[PDB]
């Protein structure tokens, strides 16, 4: 397949006044890996990121092009961006490119920067957005992940047992796909802080 | 009626054009002469600097092994048609593997001053070369129009170098008698001391490519004199 | 048939392509010298205002390792001229691997200039250019362009406001003795700026270039000795000795 | 087809087959492979003959416009990457080139391979065709650069020669060239009947 | 589905010599297995000193020779002469490469005078590779022509042999001999043989008749 | 006065001057005659030098085999209007394999050159044309004028000096169409003749003449080519 | 195939690469070089097609200097690494796209040295050692056994010649000679080359 | 019109272009080596406008820059969002902020393009530009219409731009200028120069540009933020007018 | 005469004329209260055949923007089109309402390219842009130069200046927008040469139900003096 050339797995996963999102931390060809710190979430303010699994070039591609777009708004406009409207940003600058798409099938997790009630997606190729509730993912590992949350998630939780989930979820997932691993990293983001951790994780 | 290229006088004029032709009079003179071994080609320089390496006015020019053009005019119009006569030269080759004539040359470099570029090129170039019909000699005019000669003098002083070389010249002459006859009404229409950096010489023969002389080839002819 | 077109006049002139060439008569002096393995070229300054940083008043611009080149006219349109002979000086080792040669960019130049008095809609390039740089075979280069597309090859050269008096400075100086060794070819170039300066020598900035060496543009710790040498030299020979 | 080409202490060598081929059937034997560029320049044939002949013609036309401009003969280096990026706007649409381009410039004797794939690479050895894995063994024993012109006209020579013997495509005359300071001169033109003798017994 | 050839038959050939040249060619032309017409010729006078052959596809033949009698009338307005046979041929060959992508089908044969009366023959292939040469044959019967001109006009193989200069009316004989020859084995030569010797007192036509089979 | 510097503009008594303008470029230049026999169709020119020690300039052109032309006026708008011609008949030999009628080809110039009357950028081509050629329905003559406007004509002749030449070809109409070529020749020569001054005659250098016919293509006789058809001239006294 | 080698140390940058180009079977060039000097510390390795390689690198080289001219400073290597990628990215779904593998190498006064790879579909990686080729399977084992962080200049080399001499074992191919280069400071050495007398 | 060349090689179209900017607010900016500021006057003064904005002559145009403008309003709000297109590309081309002289070049290469191609005006705008880099670190650079950039250390553009210029010649302290002594000059230029006396805080626009961290900085100061640099003024020219 | 051409004072003499088709249009009245904006205006007949509910001063951009001007009703009828395709655009790429500040910014930018080019006049308008997004009411205007501005009351057309001193000395905050309608019908006043009907005036309100135009019947309501 196509996006299995490079792999990746992303997840997000919200809690009361919080929400998470993590990242597997490879790169590698096809059977090969190369590297171990490869970057794969994107801040896109404060309270406020991007998850990018596909293929590398796309994701590099796509969160530059972003990141323009984003600081001229933000110039123009005199404020931050709220959630939603970076969703349909994202799914306009997709479906752009409907006969040459990116591939890439982003995750976006954020806290709106005023009254801070959580707010997580999912987008396709293309750009048809998922506001779901519970949490989302996108990648190769992506039925193992589902499988993980629906039966992990619970509605109301406080960081330090959200952490445990989005963590027990994205091991045990990449733990059973091939080209998935090598490292998993979680960020934690709320009102006040923002907390980032990596995590002890096989190297198989 | 005397500004611009697309109005005419009530007599059917066109002043511009003529303005083109009047700026050849503020260049410096040139001489090309025809002669059944070979023709030759005389200019002035004007050097205004002894700083200034003459070398790099360049006022007759090899547009290839068997055609050499001497110009008057304006530098930039110069080198545009010089370009042009050199690329034709070569796609003539490039198709037909043979080499082009004086005529067609001519008759090419004259179709770009059918184009009103907005302006009439303030330049004319005498074509001194050697083909299947032995030397040639041609003579180009900001009208595009085009005539073989067999003496022409264009510039500032073309008035008297012209009416000397219709009592000078003469269907029988040779080369070496021609270049004298050259330098020496070129001696008459300078306020300067011919020398062998104030003037240029080139040749065409038929058995010989385009020669620039040197200034040892030039001394020797400045000598007798 | 006059000013406000490029047209032509009764005469055979075009006066849009002379009124540019008249702003080539405003600027600062720049002057040229061409030697055997030493080229040196000066500008004056411009005035500095008490609150201005000088680095961004550059005059003397490289264009690759070999080339260099000075301006006078316009300061805007130097720029432009000067970033696209920069591109053609690359581009030219990308169609040909081999580098480029001065005459070479001086043409191009040249040409961009001629391009710009064709049309109306366009306005002539306001500068002049010394454009002084080395070779293959090392042979030192000289040369000089006008805004109507017109190129030279010279010993030694000025341009801007004063140059019609250096001119005579170095038809009456400039030998084959002046350029024996290097810092004869600079002291040229120095008393040939010191004809229009403010009689100073921090109003003065020379730059150098030899078959070895890349561009060095010079510090006053040595402009201020060899202007030193040649006030003595002047102090001892037209007046000790006349 | 074979053509193989050195440079050592006194210039380049050239050396060609004369043999064309339209699948099983000879059509011709007396073909020209070494192509005069200039008085100072030498191509080869190898694959597309009219690719061969038309961009190298091509290349004269930019070569003599060159020497107009500037009054300086071309180098080799610009010659070989004028071709060079020349075929590269063509690449994928089926062009089939092979050519080495000879000559002598401020550097000194100069070869160097282009391909239509867009290959431009400077060697002291090189042989194209279907007939060059034949020629390489034979020049690289007999190689050296101290070698005198009639041991290099030798070599090229036989190795020509082994290549024809092998070789289905690969026949006819041997046209052999040599590259100096004072230009190239065309050297020989030697049918493999008569060297057969001579290198038989 | 639609493809653009198809081979129309055809056989050409052209002989040079010290004063003259021939440029010879059958006159049928098929379709498969089908025949045509038995009168149509692939020789075409171009100037008082040149002949051209063309055969393959013949929708190709017909319109490049349009072409090249335009070219030539352009090249008398320009230069106010009549080409010669070399830069005609140098000519053709930049006519066919224009077209190295969707090439002419057309196997071509020039034959004329040189400009000192010797005789010239340029040989094609259909994208402009041009060959001067003494004798050549083209077409379908290409195969089948050229050994014996090797052997009786380039004297190959044979030893102890007079090497003596091709004379006209020996050419012309060999020229009709081959023809005779190749309508027996090749089944698109066929009903007549046109022969258009070129001279310097200008250009002769010659038809002969072949075996209609 | 001040409906005159450009094209697009009419005057209050409905005319374009510089059109009006532009015709007065033909009698700026040398004297054409044109005239046709029953069988052929001839065009004998006045050729001018610049310089007495240059070669004249040419006066007629081939255009194809079939068609050529006399010019008098500006030599650029000649050199495009040929061009324009000659192209114009090969896509017609291309085409349908014919040669293109004389009808058919100035009304293509005239469509040509109307379109420099109407439109402003570009100028009034100041040339005339004398059109001699020969097609299925015989031989012709046809005048053509930078007003855009052509005529079919039995002769004409344009230039300076031209009304000598058509006054006499106007009392000699009634011989044209039998007359041989030789006659048909020397009554365009008279006529050229009669615009000249009482000094000067004509000459070899300063004669070409060109002649198309049923069994004959556009030739051209410029030097000593023309000697055969000079040798009959009456001497005239003045 | 090609092979290209690229090993990370505090101070410095190693390099290698193979000096073989070559037809069908047989090798055309023994001396030859896919180094490119981009800059005085910067070097760009390249592998793949035969004329993308040069193309693109000249393209990359001039873009580079150029900058260097009008600026009157150098680029940084990450920003040349994002510089190349723009342009090997640009091209991939065109009508004219590159198909090349490279190295990249520098060192800034900042921040240090630094080695990216790239894929010919243009996706940056910086790693402590890196390779290209069919190579590259059989000595990053080696490297991810015995390289150190703060490995030193002559271990470095040791750890090199060793993932060679793998080569020369096991690999498929001849590769008989290498290049060897080296970045710090004091700008770009070329090291004395690691050869095998094969024949 | 700015294709045509005087006799005596002059471009008036350029030095309209340029007269054409007295007639706007006055900006100044002083660089010191803790930062580098802006301090533009509100001549937008008027008891019914909102003032809704962040700021009004200030805008900034990437993470380690802002601007401010003195002219044709429009041609600044085009040449504002050219400015942030060119830094945005060379991010995107270069992931690097784009260092404050390439940016500057780039803008004057677009105004000095209008001055040479037929039919188009003349930018009526001189624009102060502030930031930051890591090859020159805090600079101040002033474009003028005609595509003419220069480094300052201390400059002024706008209505009485001349007397502000002699002003920091004769106050101006190289080598020890912080930023409360860049403000407190500020003050004090922009007070000596307003037409309108007292120089009311709603009449001025003042932004900082510093470090902190390794991150760049741009503020702008509130109302009682400037109220008290203003109060800090007559109190010290009133001292200086105690020893009579 | 020519846009692309500077005096030497230093001045741009076609907006400066442009401008001057704004100062001869009918009156304008623009309040921004604390709960609302109020857009009121001169729509006076020259007859009683004219049909006064086939046109409008005071159109609808969005839910919550409208629009008022003085001068040339063609050319503001180019500028409703305009800023309503603006509006879409920006809601096609972002699916949220454009805020008032972007559409003027953008608005001017079409002023503005109309200002340039030698073969194009400015246009002989000004607006007025009023607006409520992020609970705050927003009132800008916008001028042919390209350059707007934000207000919080003023007038524009025939009598512009002694209709803004009237707002001067009568319009403070902590009103609401039923006290200010009261007081812009009032500034409209001043200029009517004639009694004020129903028919001869257009009201347009915004809040947070977004902006409506008022009707014949709400206007005879408040014509008495009433709130």
């Amino acid at each position: 397949s196509i996006m299995s050339y490079n792999g990746g797995a992303v997840m997000a996963m919200k809690g009361k006044n919080c929400v998470a999102i993590a990242a597997d931390r490879r790169f590698g060809i096809q059977a090969q890996m190369v590297t171990t710190d490869f970057q794969k979430i994107f801040p896109m303010g404060d309270r406020l990121y991007i998850g990018l699994a596909g293929l590398a070039t796309d994701v590099q591609t796509v969160a530059q092009r972003l990141k323009f777009r984003l600081n001229l708004y933000e110039l123009k406009e005199g404020r931050q961006i709220k959630p939603y409207t970076l969703m349909s940003m994202v799914a306009n600058l997709l479906y752009e490119k409907r006969f040459g798409p990116y591939y890439t099938e982003p995750v976006i997790a954020g806290l709106d920067p005023k009254t801070f009630k959580p707010f997580i997606c999912s987008l396709d190729l293309i750009g048809c957005p998922m506001v779901t509730d519970d949490f989302v993912v996108s990648g190769t590992c992506a039925e193992q992940m589902y499988g993980m949350c629906e039966s992990l998630w619970e509605p109301n939780m406080d960081p330090d047992h959200l952490f445990e989930t989005i963590s027990q979820a994205m091991l045990n997932a990449v733990d059973r796909d091939a080209v998935s691993g090598m490292g998993v990293i979680v960020h934690i983001i709320e009102k006040d802080k923002i907390t980032t951790r990596t995590l002890k994780a096989r190297m198989d | 009626y005397d500004r611009g290229v697309n109005t005419f006088s009530p007599e059917g004029r066109l002043f511009q054009v003529e303005y083109a032709i009047e700026a050849i009079k503020l260049g410096s003179t040139a001489i090309g002469i025809q002669t059944s071994e070979g023709v030759c080609l005389a200019v002035e320089k004007r050097i205004t600097s002894p700083l200034m390496e003459p070398s790099s006015i360049e006022k007759i020019v090899e547009i290839d092994a068997h055609i050499g053009c001497a110009m008057s005019g304006l530098i930039a119009d110069a080198k545009t048609l010089i370009d042009k006569a050199r690329v034709e030269t070569q796609n003539h080759w490039f198709t037909y593997n043979e080499t082009m004539t004086v005529e067609s040359v001519t008759q090419a470099v004259s179709n770009l001053a059918l184009q009103f570029m907005s302006r009439p090129f303030g330049v004319a170039l005498l074509f001194g070369g050697v083909d299947e019909k032995g030397p040639q000699l041609f003579h180009m005019d900001p009208s595009g129009t085009f005539v073989q000669c067999d003496a022409r003098a264009i510039g500032s002083a073309s008035e008297g170098a012209q009416s000397s070389l219709q009592e000078v010249y003469h269907k029988s002459m040779t080369l070496k008698e021609a270049i004298k006859s050259s330098l020496i009404i070129l001696k008459q229409v300078m306020e300067e001391k011919l020398n062998a950096t104030n003037i240029e010489l080139a040749t065409v023969q038929p058995g010989q490519n385009f020669h620039m002389f040197t200034k040892e080839e030039l001394e020797e002819v400045i000598k007798d004199i | 048939y006059d000013r406000a077109i490029t047209v032509f006049s009764p005469d055979g002139h075009l006066f849009q392509v002379e009124y540019a060439q008249e702003a080539v008569k405003k600027g600062s002096t720049a002057v040229g010298v061409r030697g055997r393995d030493i080229v040196v070229l000066g500008v004056e300054k411009k005035s500095v205002a008490k609150l201005q940083d000088e680095r961004t008043v550059r005059k003397i611009c490289a264009l690759d390792d070999n080339v260099c080149m000075a301006f006078a006219g316009l300061t805007a349109d130097a720029r432009i001229v000067i970033n696209r002979a920069r591109v053609e000086c690359q581009s030219h080792r990308l169609t040909v691997e081999d580098p480029v040669t001065v005459e070479y960019i001086t043409r191009y130049i040249a040409s961009l200039k001629q391009r710009y008095t064709q049309s109306n809609g366009r306005r002539p390039f306001g500068i002049s250019a010394l454009i002084v740089g080395f070779d293959f075979d090392g042979t030192p280069r000289l040369y000089q362009t006008d805004p109507s597309g017109t190129y030279h090859a010279w010993k030694a050269n000025a341009i801007g406001r004063g140059a019609k008096s250096v001119r005579e400075f170095l038809e009456k100086n400039y030998t084959d003795e002046a350029i024996e060794t290097d810092d004869l070819t600079i002291k040229l170039v120095i008393k040939a700026l010191l004809e229009v300066v403010q009689s100073g020598g921090k109003n003065i900035e020379l730059a150098v270039m030899r078959r070895d060496q890349s561009l060095k543009i010079l510090n006053p710790e040595e402009i201020e000795k060899y202007v030193a040498e040649i006030e003595k030299e002047k102090e001892e020979n037209e007046k000790k000795k006349q | 087809t074979t053509t193989l080409a050195f440079k050592f202490r006194h210039g380049v060598i050239v050396a060609a087959d004369s043999r064309a081929t339209a699948g099983a059937y000879i059509a011709s034997q007396t073909v020209k492979k070494v192509i005069e560029i200039n008085p100072y320049l030498l191509g080869t044939m190898a694959g597309g003959a009219a690719d061969c002949s038309f961009w190298e013609r091509l290349l004269a036309r930019q070569c003599r416009i060159y020497e107009l401009r500037n009054k300086e003969r071309i180098s080799v280096a610009a010659a070989s990457k004028l071709l060079a990026n020349m075929v590269y706007q063509y690449k994928g649409m089926g062009l089939s080139m092979g050519t080495m381009i000879c000559g002598w410039d401020k550097r000194g004797p100069g070869l160097y391979y282009v391909d239509s794939e867009g290959n431009r690479i400077s060697g002291a050895t090189f042989s194209v065709g279907s007939g060059s894995v034949y020629a390489y063994g034979v020049m690289d024993r007999g190689y050296s650069y101290d070698l005198e012109v009639e041991q290099a006209y030798d070599l090229a020579r036989r190795a020509i020669y082994q290549a024809t013997y092998r070789d289905a495509y690969s026949g006819g005359a041997v046209n052999l060239y040599h590259v100096r300071e004072d230009g190239w001169i065309r050297v020989s033109s030697d049918n493999v009947a008569d060297l057969h003798e001579k290198y038989s017994g | 589905r639609f493809s653009p050839y198809v081979f129309n038959g055809g056989t050409i050939l052209a002989i040079a010599g010290e004063d003259f040249a021939i440029v010879a060619s059958d006159t049928r032309l098929s379709e498969g297995f089908s025949i045509h017409t038995r009168d149509s010729p692939k020789c075409y006078k171009l100037t008082d000193k040149t002949v051209i052959g063309c055969s393959g596809f013949h929708g190709d033949c017909l319109t490049l020779t349009k072409i090249i009698e335009a070219r030539l009338k352009m090249y008398k307005h320009s230069n106010n002469k009549a080409m010669t046979t070399g830069a005609i041929a140098a000519m053709l060959s930049t006519i066919l490469y224009s077209r190295r992508f969707f090439p002419y089908y057309v196997y071509n044969i020039i034959g004329g005078l040189d400009e000192e009366g010797k005789g010239a023959v340029y040989s094609f292939d259909p994208v402009g590779s041009y060959q001067r040469d003494s004798f050549k044959a083209g077409g379908s019967a290409s195969a089948m022509l050229q050994p014996l001109l090797d052997n009786q006009v380039g004297f190959k193989n044979m030893q102890n042999v007079e090497h003596v200069p091709l004379s006209l009316d020996r050419a012309m004989r060999l020229v009709k001999d081959v023809f005779i020859s190749a309508a027996e084995r090749d089944v698109y030569t066929g009903d007549a043989l046109r022969i258009c010797i070129v001279t310097k007192e200008g250009i002769r036509e010659e038809t002969v008749s072949l075996r209609k089979d | 006065n001040q409906y005159d510097n450009d094209v697009t503009v009419w005057s209050p008594q409905g005319r374009i001057h510089q059109i009006e303008y532009a015709m007065e470029a033909v009698k700026q230049g040398s004297a054409t005659v044109g005239l046709k026999s029953k069988t052929h169709a001839v065009l004998v020119a006045l050729k001018r030098a610049q310089s007495e020690l240059a070669a004249h300039q040419k006066k007629i052109l081939h255009v194809d085999n079939h068609i050529g032309i006399s010019i008098a006026g500006l030599t650029a708008d000649a050199r495009l209007l040929c061009n324009f011609m000659r192209q114009e008949c090969l896509d017609s030999r291309f085409v349908f394999d014919r040669p293109l009628p004389v009808s058919r080809l100035v009304s293509l110039i005239g469509s040509k050159t109307q379109i420099p009357t109407q439109r402003y950028g570009r100028r009034p081509y100041g040339v005339g044309l004398l059109i001699a050629g020969y097609d299925d329905m015989g031989p012709h003559i046809f005048q053509t004028c930078p007003s855009a406007n052509y005529f079919d004509c039995r002769a004409m002749s344009i230039g300076a000096r031209s009304q000598s030449a058509r006054t006499y070809l106007e009392r000699h109409m009634s011989e044209f169409m039998e007359c041989n070529l030789n006659e048909l020749v020397k009554h365009g020569l008279r006529a050229l003749r009669e615009t000249l001054p009482a000094e000067q005659d004509l000459t070899t250098k300063n004669v070409s003449i060109g002649i198309v016919g049923k069994d004959l293509e556009f030739t051209i006789y410029d030097d000593d080519d023309v000697s055969p058809f000079l040798e009959g001239l009456e001497e005239r006294p003045q | 195939m090609e092979y290209l080698i690229g090993i990370q140390g505090p101070d410095y940058v190693l390099v290698a690469s193979d000096r073989v180009a070559a037809s069908n079977i047989v090798q055309m060039k023994d001396d030859h070089d896919k180094m490119f000097k981009m800059s005085e510390k910067i070097l760009l390795l390249c592998v793949g097609e035969a004329g993308d390689t040069v193309q693109f690198a000249e393209y990359i080289q001039k873009n580079v200097q150029l900058y260097k001219m009008r600026n009157g400073y150098e680029l940084s290597p990450t920003a040349a690494a994002n510089f190349t990628r723009r342009n090997l990215a640009d091209c991939l779904r065109s009508r004219t796209p590159y198909h090349v593998n490279l190295l990249l190498a520098g060192y800034d006064e900042h921040e240090g040295p630094a080695l990216y790879y790239m894929d010919y579909l243009a996706a940056l990686a910086k790693a402590p050692f890196a390779a290209h080729g069919y190579g590259a399977f059989l000595t990053l084992s080696i490297l991810d056994r015995y390289y150190t962080p703060t490995i030193s200049r002559e271990r470095a080399v040791e750890l090199l010649r060793k993932c060679l001499e793998e080569l020369q074992k096991r690999f498929i191919l001849n590769l008989p000679t290498f290049s060897v280069r080296i970045i710090d400071k004091n700008g770009i050495h070329d090291l004395d080359n690691i050869s095998f007398p094969k024949q | 019109r700015t294709t045509i060349f005087s006799p005596e090689g002059r471009l008036y179209q350029v030095e309209y272009a340029m007269e054409a900017i007295g007639h706007a607010g006055t900006c100044l900016g002083i660089l010191a080596n803790d930062g580098v500021l802006l301090a533009a006057e509100r001549r937008n003064i008027h008891k019914l406008l909102d003032e809704v904005f962040f700021s009004e002559k200030i805008y900034k145009l990437n993470e380690d820059m802002a601007c401010s403008v003195a002219g044709i309003t429009s041609d600044a709000n085009v040449l504002t969002n050219e400015l942030r297109l060119i830094a945005q590309r060379y991010l995107l081309q270069y992931q690097e902020p784009i260092p404050c002289e390439q940016l500057v070049t780039a803008l004057c290469d677009i105004k000095q393009a209008y001055t040479q191609f037929g039919g188009k005006r003349p930018f009526g705008v001189s624009l102060l530009y502030i930031g930051w880099d890591k090859h020159y670190g805090f600079q101040l650079y002033q474009s003028d219409p005609s595509g003419n950039y220069g480094g300052w250390k201390a400059t002024c553009i706008g209505n009485n731009s001349a007397a502000a210029v002699s002003m920091l010649k004769q106050d101006y302290k190289e080598g020890e200028m912080t930023l409360k002594s860049a403000l407190a000059l500020a003050i004090k230029v922009l007070n000596k120069t307003m037409d309108v006396s007292k120089l009311s805080a709603e009449k001025v626009e003042i932004a900082t540009l510093t470090r902190e961290n390794g991150k760049t900085v741009i503020r702008v100061l509130k109302q009682k933020e400037v109220e008290q640099l203003i109060k800090k003024h007559e109190e010290e020219e009133a001292k200086a007018e105690r020893e009579k | 005469f020519s846009l692309t051409t500077f005096s030497p004072s230093g001045k741009l003499v076609q907006i400066e004329y442009a401008l001057a088709a704004v100062a001869g249009g009918a009156p304008s009245v623009g309040i921004k209260a604390a709960n609302g904006v109020v857009l009121a205006t001169e729509k006076k007949q020259k007859s009683i055949l004219y049909d006064e509910r086939s046109v409008h001063k005071v159109e609808p951009i969005t839910k919550h923007i409208g629009l008022v001007y003085s001068g040339m009703g063609p050319d503001y009828r180019v500028l409703v089109h305009r800023a309503r395709k603006l509006a879409q655009q920006y809601y096609l790429v972002y699916q949220e309402p454009i805020p008032t500040a972007q559409l003027v910014q953008r608005v001017a930018s079409v002023m503005q390219e109309y200002t340039q080019s030698g073969g194009v006049r400015p246009f002989g308008v000004s607006l007025l842009i009023c607006g409520w997004n992020e609970g705050r009411p927003y009132l800008f205007q916008s001028d042919p130069s390209g350059a707007y501005f934000a207000w919080k009351a003023t007038a524009m057309g025939k009598n512009y200046v002694n209709g803004k001193t009237f707002l001067e000395k009568r319009y403070n905050e902590d009103l609401e927008l039923e006290d200010a309608i009261h007081t812009a019908i009032l500034t409209l006043k001043e200029s009517f040469e004639g009694q004020m009907t129903e028919d001869n005036i257009e009201v347009g309100i915004c809040n947070e139900a977004g902006f409506r135009r008022l009707t014949p019947t709400e206007v005879k309501d408040y014509l008495a003096a009433i709130a």
